[PDB]
């Protein structure tokens, strides 16, 4: 990341594995 | 652009964080007529998952904004927004249940490969419903208790009971059960039902799985200890 | 349709984490033609800075998937890059159109045209982030021109211990290590600003003591890591 000025539930169902 | 090559631009996408482009190329693959491969099928699904994901999270931001206030006019400011993010979240499940029931449901020649896309199916009229009113809703309902239901039989029948495919329908239509038909009694015996069989036959773990078996037979678990408390 | 509606829906927007809705609505506030407030400002600003932050963090990934290789993955690699570039350069376009026909002639106050060259300043150095060759050295130079004339100008007109002044020192620092590889005068710059704010420590504001002090740390924390 560039160290710039910073710009200032769920249900439970099978969670979506990334690959 | 090939198979491959689209393939290729997906996992891109995937890693540039671009689910629409990842969701385009994926379509593309599926158009093709032919049946996915594992690897494809895991990125459509992740593609459209994340891309639908969106709208779900947004579209209950803005409701429980919307419901929350107030001013008549920042309400329908509020209101007609939800409308604009449920337009696309349709758009998307739509675009999803086509591709389903032109493609992958026809050519899907195993009962595993079934299974998957008939719970996809079942999740994608899940979402619908989640946004559904009034006259539309039971159907969409139906529809979805449907196509989970199918798929519960033939995993029921034709695969193991620790099968990752199996155990992510049975959680994914427990949840059904207890978000959309409002039956936490039938959501509770169906998730413990599929985790007792799976403890019941551990020595059908497999290499391939085992990782994933677990992992969802503790998800089903968790579900458990939230709806029981 | 009014001012009032569009800046409703920037806020659902935010809250939505639907930033290219977010921008569009303060794009069509900010063609109004009217001076911006300091709250549309702040939409307007959130909004392009995620727009815009989405492609630059995008962009990066695949520049950087594409150095680590092999061909024709390199060549796909090659052409998403440019894919992305193109959605960035037309971002950075229509911000930066804005403040030259609206945003910039508008300003009233020192603070106001700090603001707003600053953010020439940022969009022209997301540019050159990406810029190659003949095209380069023009858009660089357009970056630090607009920084300089913020910098003039938050130094004739703002204390040392401004929000602004030091947000705009720690980018102008940033444009002088990142995309003019030189780390001596980066440093200068930060260690000056920080310096002079601590001088005048006296000038913090109830308004602003904590905006002020955040980013006199982030300026510490570039230094730290800067002089390791």
């Amino acid at each position: 990341r560039t160290p710039s000025l910073p710009t200032p539930s769920k249900c439970g169902s099978l969670g979506n594995i990334h690959h | 652009m090939d198979k491959n090559e689209l393939v290729q631009k997906a996992k891109l996408a995937e890693q540039a964080e671009r689910y629409d482009d990842m969701a385009a190329c994926m379509k593309s693959v599926t158009e093709q007529g032919a049946e996915l491969s594992n690897e494809e099928r895991n990125l459509l699904s992740v593609a459209y998952k994340n891309v639908v994901g969106a709208r779900r999270s947004s579209w209950r931001v803005v409701s429980s904004i919307e419901q929350k206030t107030g001013a008549e006019k920042k309400q329908q400011m509020a209101r007609e927004y939800r409308e604009k993010i449920e337009t696309e979240l349709r758009d998307i499940c739509n675009d999803v249940l086509s591709l389903l029931e032109k493609f992958l449901i026809p050519n899907a020649s195993q009962a595993e490969s079934k299974v998957f896309y008939l719970k996809m199916k079942g999740d994608y009229y899940r979402y619908l419903a989640e946004v559904a009113a009034g006259d539309d809703k039971k159907g969409i309902v139906d529809q979805s208790q449907q196509a989970y239901q199918e798929a519960f039989e033939i995993s029921k029948k034709e695969m193991q009971p620790t099968h990752p495919i199996r155990l992510g329908l049975a959680l994914n239509f427990s949840v059904f059960y207890y978000e959309i038909l409002n039956s936490p009694e039938k959501a509770c015996s169906l998730a413990k039902t599929a985790f007792d069989e799976a403890i019941a036959e551990l020595d059908t773990l497999s290499e391939e799985s085992y990782k994933d078996s677990t992992l969802i037979m503790q998800l089903l678990r968790d579900n458990l200890t939230l709806w029981t408390s």
